[PDB]
Order: structure tokens, then C-alpha cells, then sequence
RNA sequence: UAAGUCAGAAUCCAUGCUGGAAAGCAAUGUCUAAGUGUGAUGAUAAACGAAAAAAAAUAAAAAUUAAGUUCGAAAGGUAGAGCGGGGAAGAGCGAAAAAGCUUGACCUUAACUGCUAAUCGUAAUUCCAAAUUAUCAUCUACGUAAAUCUUUUGUAGACGACUU
RNA sequence: AUUUUUGGUAAGCAGAACUGGCGAUGAGGGAUGAACCUAACGUUGAGAUAAGGCGCCCAAAUGCACGCUCAUCAGAUACCAC
RNA sequence: GAUCGGGCAGCAAUGCAGAUCAAAAGGAAAACUUCAAACUGGACUGAGGGGCCUAAGGGCGAUUUUGUCAAAAUGGCUUCUA
């Protein structure tokens, strides 16, 4: 976790090489928040605020039956975006892999994913 | 692929519907939470969001089909809730599994 | 055999209580179904023999209807809490708690480690 | 509950309980074997129980004794009817809960293995009063003449002689990993995991 | 559900008996008059129910009737110290479907009260007995020199054990329940 | 007699006997042309560790009050590595419903290293395994064994059925 | 039907009194069933109940505490089946 | 200080240890009843389509944001299932 947009979704990085998550609006209900806490001392996230990530989408009309494909303008625009974004990423991964590789496990735990045993209780689990 | 990497979501059993000997809701699904044991631990899954799977024809391109609802309340004092779904659930789903998922995150 | 016995002054367990997890001892037998329960941690209690489990401490140092008070000296100077804190019971116990407190990562960890003491046993030299 | 396939093994249980655990279970959805049915026990003289078989045997169909019921008389079925009692099984639903319940007298090939399950609630021990009368169902199912009881003794002694081959075996070889835990490479991880909670 | 403040934390162990004093007198009520009071001690679980068993007994003890009279207060009585076991003795009328009886019980409990709920619930058992048919002429704390019954007699002695010998097993919460085990208890 | 034990009936249960389409099971004779043939679509009262083999005893013991256990568990990729995993043939053992266990050509994979993950845009089953089997379409094989009707017998028979 | 009642050995018989009810009336409970128990009905969702229940058929306690009981004919409750 | 007993002593005469009741002088606390103040998680619902109104604080009875949807998709029909 990053930093809470205006919006109010939260600002995320797997750290794109260790996870694969690279850079995400992901909402608060949608996630559980685990004690294990990694600083960043690379803090960012002033570059990065909602309007950050847009999109261009292609037009759904009454006249094409709501059947719709982006124009290769629009292709160019979020290829043009996607460099961009692979930029600013390493940006804050970067700080981060260092961090991260400070704790010794910490890279692994969190490459891995998460799974439930069956003998759990995610009623009283400490987390 | 042997099977699916993560699964989050708790099985539950589908029980049957709200019911009196001769007169059943069928509105309000009873489920059980697998290690889910008293009303306490049933009530920390009060809002939770739960699905119903199951197979069939192509429809869109998945072989799959769902109904989704929400755990709501306390049903008795062994771990037993009523569950809400959009379609109220058919009943020979009685005999099978439910996924309870922990979607629901609030402050 | 018989070696354990409900006496006046035993040290108990009380399970399926209120105050499950607790040691406590026996002043005195009321019916056979109830017993008279103190302690340190715990108010002074009757409790069906049902709830509680017989602990094989014997303190005779206890003595018939003694008060709170009194009591809790003996019980101190008895060491319930050292010597059971050393039983197999409590150090299972308290590695319980142990694993009740972990987070995410502490598992992974266990998990690692776990793997480990398995994969690596070949280490013979 | 949610266990792919519980198998329950019937001894010392106490028929009517195991009976409702079983069927409930049945009606959820939980697949059940029962085993050694012939080591289930039942509340009573085993006269008693004879006088009341004796009462069931002399229920029949009039005109027809061919047709309705049949009187099965060894233990395995002694418990399906018990527990076939027990669920709504004329109905369709009812049908399904039953075909779950697999039942034998005896511990037969498959579930050599498989680990055999224990109902709590279900145990004479726990049940009944130790001085209270009882029987083992084979003792009735002996008194109703299904012949198996002295076949499934010995063969039950067989198995069991496999068991102590495995056990052995796996007690040798399972000191032998746990002497060579303590030697210094892996004792550091021990000492690694105790200090993480073991 | 209300509980008197002597009773214990969990409410399964004990009935819900209460020992009152009621206290009444003649309605004509003359101001600077010195009135006959009746005071009566009664078992009851309310103070409703403690003025029903008052004025029953009273009717039957004197000319009273309720519109007759007047109720100047209902006070519960208290147990001294919970921290001992005592020997009480209790004495009876009760109704069975023959007529009626005189009976007197022993009972080695806490409380009085306890005393009283045990009573009721032995009578009910072994003598059928409705709770509103009885009716408790006088009870004692009982000093040692006075304790007639061998079941209360049978434990005095410090030398008292008793082995567990059966331990049905039963988890300590709910939340560890499981219809069926992988391995069976043991008593013992 | 309450525990505990003997004797003991034209009784009861068996033994013997007749049925046995119990939509039960076994052993055995021969055959099933052509391939451990492929393609598409499907169904299975219930896949996402739906994980897990001592035996016996509950008035036992020197001693352990709960499977309230233990084991497994990293990316539904690629290139290397290779702790480890799975196994041809044949030879061993294994029968209560023979389910499988050993050896073994070989097949494969975890730490670690590099790429690849992002635009599946803050959720919508995580559609993939295993055991079964239906339908349609097709490629190769145009064969093999046996039965039945039209005959026959009268050890059987209303007709079918049955012995031959 | 409750209570009260007369003839009758008696009757799920024959007659009377007050209040109901059933007929003309469904719903839940007494397994079952005109006159019992709760309760009186427009279409529908939620919640908490009455009568009655919560080992399984069956929603809900194999709850937590008491007393008493072993039947080679146990017992298991209003109107109810003696 | 006084009683008591289901103690250890003691051969007895007696002491150690208790438990109950308790003087003046001090301490430190639990359960129940009533009446109040306040936090956090759920479920069901959103009838109506104004500018009027006032106790000057508000009321008058849901708004906001975002995602998906061209394909038989949604709703229905016939048949069947629970
Ligand atoms: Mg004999
Ligand atoms: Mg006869
Ligand atoms: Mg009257
Ligand atoms: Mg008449
Ligand atoms: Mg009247
Ligand atoms: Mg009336
Ligand atoms: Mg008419
Ligand atoms: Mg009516
Ligand atoms: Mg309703
Ligand atoms: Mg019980
Ligand atoms: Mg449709």
C-alpha cells in the first residue's frame, strides 16, 4: 500500500518484479490488510493521483448497437500511456525492492499468494 | 494445471430453506459455514457476500453459471446462517457447497 | 489405579467455565456433584466436579473451609505457577498461544522453515 | 462434515446415535462408509433385543410374504434400516441422502487404509452407565443366524497382523527421522521454529 | 428474568427462589394507633409471587382477606457469608394426590435459598410435588450436634475423595465441537 | 438372582428342502474385424489441500484432560538448474469388493538465476484435475465367434418356454 | 365443547340451562382427523411471537443444572383411545 | 475476645494450625435493581418528484460514484426437475 486517493481508492504496488501487481487503484472493501508492513522511504506518491490513470474508450452508439473497438489513434495514445507508466513504476518499485530485500523472507511472502487451510478460521485469525 | 492456485472463499453448505413443518421461506437460505461453529463466529461473517456455482450449457462462452447473495443473519446457536440470493436458490441445490467469499471489507 | 483423588485441597482445572484455563483448589465438597473453588485468578466459586479436571497436586498444607486469603499463601508458596507452568500441558498450552499471535509472513516463514527441516536433512558431516 | 468421505467405524458405538449423527450427515451432503457394523452396540439384554428382532421378524406381509418387507439379519443391514429409519426416504431427496451410506461388517479391502473415523457421541463408554445391560449387534445377528460371525474373526485378526507390520515399520523408520532432527544442522532449525513458535 | 443479587453468575446452577418478609396490617389503618402488624417469611421467586404466598398462608392462619388489609412492605433477606457450606434443615407440608404431608429435609448447601431451590427440585423428582402446593413451616442453619440425615451426615470428614472415575468428554466451547473424531477420548 | 454360573421344551434360529427377474456377486469357454484411432458438444445429490491407516483398553498405567493433531502448501508461465516426485518391461508379493505394494528402463520436477506479468483498467466461477460415460462426425479394418427363424426331438408344452 | 343438569346399568343414547363454537371457516399446534389449543384470512418483504416444540425424519440445544427410574410385558402426558 | 469442628499434636493433663461470630481504630471490593451517556459491525426498505415551511435548528419521508451489457442478452413461452 501506497498512499489513499482522493477518490478514495487505495494506491497499490505489488513491487512488479517480485509480485507482478505493477501499479494499482484497488478499493479498501476488496482487500484484507495484513500486520506485516514494509516502509517505503522512497515515498513517491505525490506524482500520482487520480486522474493518473484514465482511459480512452471507444464509443457505444445506438447506431452501431453499443458494438464498439478503439482506433489506432487510441492505440498509440495507451500504448504512449503504458511506456509512461512502466517509467514512473520503477520510480517507486525501486526504493521499494530495496526495502523489501532488507527483510528476509519479505520478498518471497510476497511473491507467494494467499490460500486458506482447511482448518482455518478466518473468523478469529490474527493477521 | 493439477488445481486452482488460491482459493479464497470458506465452504459452506447449503441446509435448506427457512422452513416450519408444514410451511418453508424460501426466500431465506440456511447455510453452514465450514468451522463455523457458534452465533459469534457466525456474526463475523455478517455482511459477507456468497455464491453459487454450477455447470451447464454455453451460455457466453462459460460453461459456468452463478447466483450471488449475502449472508445476512444468526440462524439458531450452532453456526447456521440465513443467506439472501438474487434468484432465490433452487432446491436441489440442497445437497452441495457454497463459497462464502470475504469481499465485504468495511471501516 | 486410583493414584488422583478429589480432595479437600486439590489443584484443579477449570474447563468449560467462565474461567476455563485456570487452576484453582478445593475447600470443600458440596454434594457429589459440586465443589467449593479459589485461587488467585479466580472469584470464590461453587462448580459442578463436572467442569473442572483433577490436576495431581495435592497441597495438605490446605485446610478444611480456608479463607481466601490464606489460601492464596499457600497456593504462592506452593508454586502451582512454576510447576505447572512446566508440565506438558501447560508448555503445549502456551505453544498454542504461541501460534494464536501470527501474522501472514509468520506463517510463510513457518512454512519455509518448514520445507527446510525436511530438504535438508542429508547433511550428514 | 466437509471431509471428502468420512468412514466411521462402528465399534462401541451405540446404534440409535450413530444412527442420527450418520443421517444427518447423509442429509448434508457428508458421504459416508460405516464399518464393522457387527461391533455395534445396542441398550439392553441381548435376550431383550432378541424378544424385540423376534417381534420384527413376525411382521410380514399376509397374502404375500414375497412382497414389502425382508427381514435382513446381519448387522450391516440391521444399521441401514436403522438409519434409512431416520431420513425422509421415499422422497427423491431422500433416495440421494441414502445412496451416500456404504456399509460393511468387517474392515473390507478399500479401507484397509483409509484412516477409520470415531462418532463421540456414539460410544457405549460414553453412553451408558457401565453396570446398564447392552449387546453387540453380531451377538444378535448370531441369535437370528447370519452365519459370517466366526469367518469375520478371523479374518479381522489378519488385518489386524498387517497392522502391526505397518506400525512397526513406520514407528522403526519414524525414530530413526526423529533421532536424526536432533543431529547439529537441522537441530539450528529446530531451535529456529520453537523460538517461532512450534 | 430478574436476578436477586445472591444468586450466582450463571443462572443454570441455582433456582430462582428468593426468601422475603412481608408485612401487612388491618385496612381500617387508625392514625396514632400502635396496629397488630402480620409479618410473615415467605419462598418466592417475585415479590408478586412473595404476596400470593403471604396472604394464601395468611387467610388460612387468621380472619384476613386481602381487600380486608393492607401490604406495608416486602423486604429479601440475605445469606450471611457464601464462603461456607452449611447443613440446613427445612420443614414441609406437601400435597400428594392422597392428602397432605409434614416432611423435613436436610440439604448442604451455600445458601438458604440454595437450601429451598434443591428442596423444590428433590420434591419435584422423588415426590411428585407441585412447587405451589408447598409450604415451608420453619427452617435452620443446623449446628452439627443437630444434623439427623445419613446423605448429610455421609460428608463430614477431611479425608473425603472421590477418583474421577468417567470423564464424559465435553469441549470446553462450542467452537471446538466435532460430530466425529479422528482417534477416541479416554476416561481417565 | 442382584452381578456371576448348570441343566432345560411339540418353542425360536439354524441344518436339510423348494423358489430365487436380489433391474445381487464369482469362476470359467469362445468372440468383440481396425488402431494405449482422433475431432466437437455433453451429463455425474456434488474437485480446488473437498488432505491423513496402528492395534486394544476405559475401573487401565511408570507416565501423557481433545484431530483443539500432524503432514502438505511459493508464479493455473518460459529458459536453465535439480532437493525431490511419478513410474515401461520383466521378475517379486498381494484376494473379504486383488485395492495394490517392491524393483525398474525412463518420465518429471523445489531452492537458486534471467526473461515474462502491467491496458483482463477500483469485484462479477479463479471454466483448466481425477473417475466415469452420451451424442454427432469422421480415418483405418469389408473380418471373427455364436445365436435365432424356416428343420428336429417328446424326458417338455395352452401359446412362448424347456430337454435334444 | 366447558360448567350445570334429567331418564337411563350404559352408549359416538334421549332430553334441558348460560356462554361459545361447528354448520357458514381457512392458518399453526394436538402425527392423523367438523366443534380442543393459538389464533380470524386483501397482494408482498422484514422482525419479534402465541399454541407447541428444538436426537433424526423436522425449523430450533444430542444446552446447562436437579431429584427419581432397569421392565425375560419399562416409559413417553390435556380434550385422546380406557 | 467468644463459640465450634469433618484438624496435627499429646498416652493423658495440654499446645500448634482452622473455621464461625466479633469490641474501639482503620482499610480495600464484588453481585443485583433502577435510571442515564456513548462506539462498531448486519439484514429489509426507499412510497413521493417541492419550493414551501420554521422552534432558526432544521423539516418536508435516498443521493453520489463507478463497472458491465449486442450475444438469445434480459423478460417470456413449451416441456421437464427439485
Ligand atoms: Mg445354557
Ligand atoms: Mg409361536
Ligand atoms: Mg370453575
Ligand atoms: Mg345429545
Ligand atoms: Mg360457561
Ligand atoms: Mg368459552
Ligand atoms: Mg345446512
Ligand atoms: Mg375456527
Ligand atoms: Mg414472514
Ligand atoms: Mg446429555
Ligand atoms: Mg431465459
Amino acid at each position: 500500500f501506497l498512499k489513499q486517493l482522493k477518490s478514495g481508492l487505495l494506491l497499490v504496488t505489488g513491487p512488479y518484479k517480485v509480485n507482478g501487481v505493477p501499479l494499482k487503484r484497488v478499493n479498501q472493501a476488496y482487500t484484507l490488510s495484513t500486520s506485516t508492513k514494509v516502509d517505503l522511504t522512497g515515498v513517491n506518491t505525490a506524482k500520482f493521483e487520480d486522474d493518473y490513470f484514465g482511459r480512452e474508450k471507444a464509443r457505444k452508439n445506438h447506431k452501431n448497437l453499443f458494438k464498439a473497438e478503439l482506433t489506432e489513434e487510441q492505440k498509440k495514445k495507451e500504448t504512449e500511456r503504458k511506456n509512461a507508466r512502466k517509467q514512473d513504476q520503477q520510480a517507486v518499485d525501486t526504493p521499494l525492492l530495496a526495502a523489501v530485500k532488507k527483510v528476509e523472507f519479505l520478498k518471497n511472502y510476497l511473491a507467494s499468494k494467499f490460500t486458506l487451510n482447511n482448518n482455518d478460521r478466518p473468523h478469529e485469525m490474527k493477521f | 494445471s493439477p488445481v486452482a492456485p488460491t482459493r479464497l472463499w470458506v465452504k459452506a453448505a447449503f441446509t435448506g430453506f427457512r422452513r416450519s413443518k408444514h410451511t418453508q421461506n424460501s426466500n431465506q437460505a440456511l447455510l453452514k459455514l465450514q468451522n463455523v461453529n457458534t452465533k459469534e463466529d457466525v456474526a463475523f461473517y455478517q455482511g459477507k457476500r456468497v455464491v453459487y456455482i454450477y455447470k451447464g450449457q454455453k451460455k457466453n462462452g462459460s460453461n459456468y453459471r452463478t447466483i450471488w447473495g449475502r449472508i445476512g443473519k444468526a440462524h439458531g446457536n450452532n453456526g447456521v446462517a440465513v443467506a439472501r440470493f438474487a434468484h432465490n436458490l433452487p432446491p436441489q441445490a440442497i445437497g452441495s457447497v457454497l463459497r462464502v467469499m470475504l469481499y465485504p471489507n468495511r471501516a | 489405579v486410583f493414584n488422583k483423588f478429589v480432595q479437600v485441597g486439590r489443584v484443579v482445572y477449570i474447563n468449560y467455565g467462565a474461567d476455563k484455563g485456570k487452576l484453582a483448589v478445593i475447600v470443600n465438597i458440596i454434594n457429589q456433584n459440586r465443589i467449593l473453588i479459589d485461587g488467585e485468578h479466580i472469584v470464590r466459586q461453587v462448580i459442578p466436579i463436572r467442569r473442572v479436571h483433577l490436576t495431581k497436586f495435592q497441597i495438605d498444607n490446605v485446610e478444611l473451609n480456608q479463607r481466601t486469603v490464606l489460601l492464596k499463601k499457600k497456593i504462592a508458596k506452593f508454586d502451582l505457577t512454576k510447576k505447572y507452568a512446566e508440565t506438558s500441558f501447560a508448555k503445549k498450552q502456551a505453544i498454542k498461544t504461541k501460534r494464536a499471535n501470527l501474522g501472514d509472513f509468520d506463517r510463510f516463514r513457518v512454512m519455509v522453515l518448514k520445507k527446510k527441516l525436511a530438504r535438508t536433512s542429508a547433511k550428514s558431516k | 462434515m466437509f471431509d471428502k468421505l468420512v468412514v466411521i467405524d462402528a465399534k462401541g458405538h451405540l446404534l440409535g446415535r450413530l444412527a442420527s449423527y450418520v443421517a444427518k450427515e447423509l442429509l448434508s451432503g457428508q458421504r459416508i462408509v460405516v464399518v464393522r457394523t457387527e461391533a455395534i452396540n445396542i441398550s439392553g439384554s441381548l435376550f431383550r433385543n432378541r424378544v424385540k428382532f423376534s417381534e420384527f421378524l413376525n411382521k410380514w406381509m399376509n397374502h404375500n410374504p414375497r412382497r414389502g418387507v425382508q427381514h435382513f439379519r446381519a448387522p450391516s443391514r440391521i444399521f441401514w434400516r436403522a438409519v434409512r429409519g431416520m431420513l425422509p426416504h421415499k422422497t427423491p431427496k431422500g433416495a440421494a441422502a441414502l445412496e451416500r451410506l456404504k456399509i460393511f461388517e468387517g474392515i473390507p479391502t478399500p479401507y484397509d487404509r483409509v484412516k477409520k473415523q470415531v462418532v463421540v457421541d456414539a460410544l457405549k463408554v460414553q453412553r451408558l452407565r457401565n453396570s446398564r445391560p447392552v449387546c453387540k449387534l453380531g451377538d444378535l445377528s448370531a441369535s437370528v443366524g447370519w452365519g459370517k460371525q466366526t469367518l469375520i474373526e478371523k479374518l479381522e485378526e489378519k488385518r489386524r497382523a498387517r497392522a502391526k507390520t505397518y506400525h512397526d515399520k513406520k514407528v522403526k523408520q519414524a525414530d530413526a527421522r526423529k533421532k536424526e532432527l536432533a543431529a547439529p544442522a537441522l537441530k539450528a532449525i529446530k531451535d529456529k521454529l520453537a523460538q517461532f513458535g512450534y | 428474568v430478574r436476578k436477586a443479587a445472591q444468586e450466582p453468575k450463571d443462572d443454570t446452577l441455582q433456582m430462582k427462589v428468593r426468601q422475603y418478609v412481608v408485612s401487612a396490617a388491618r385496612l381500617p389503618i387508625e392514625q396514632g394507633t400502635k396496629p397488630e402488624i402480620l409479618q410473615m417469611r415467605v419462598f418466592a421467586r417475585d415479590e408478586v409471587h412473595a404476596k400470593t404466598k403471604f396472604w394464601y398462608n395468611m387467610r388460612k392462619l387468621n380472619k384476613i382477606k386481602r381487600s380486608q388489609g393492607r401490604i406495608l412492605s416486602v423486604n429479601e433477606i440475605y445469606e450471611k457469608s457464601l464462603n461456607t457450606v452449611k447443613t440446613y434443615g427445612i420443614v414441609l407440608k406437601y400435597q400428594s394426590r392422597t392428602a397432605i404431608h409434614n416432611m423435613y429435609k436436610e440439604y448442604r448447601d451455600v445458601s438458604l435459598n440454595g437450601a429451598v431451590s434443591q428442596l423444590i427440585q428433590d420434591m419435584a423428582g422423588n415426590h411428585r410435588a407441585q412447587p405451589d402446593t408447598i409450604q415451608i413451616i420453619r427452617t435452620a442453619t443446623l449446628e452439627p450436634k443437630d444434623i439427623k440425615r445419613p446423605a448429610t451426615l455421609a460428608m463430614r470428614n477431611a479425608a473425603l475423595k472421590f477418583p474421577i472415575v468417567k470423564t464424559i468428554h465435553r469441549p470446553s466451547e462450542k467452537k471446538y465441537r466435532t460430530v466425529y473424531k479422528a482417534t477416541r477420548p479416554t476416561t481417565f
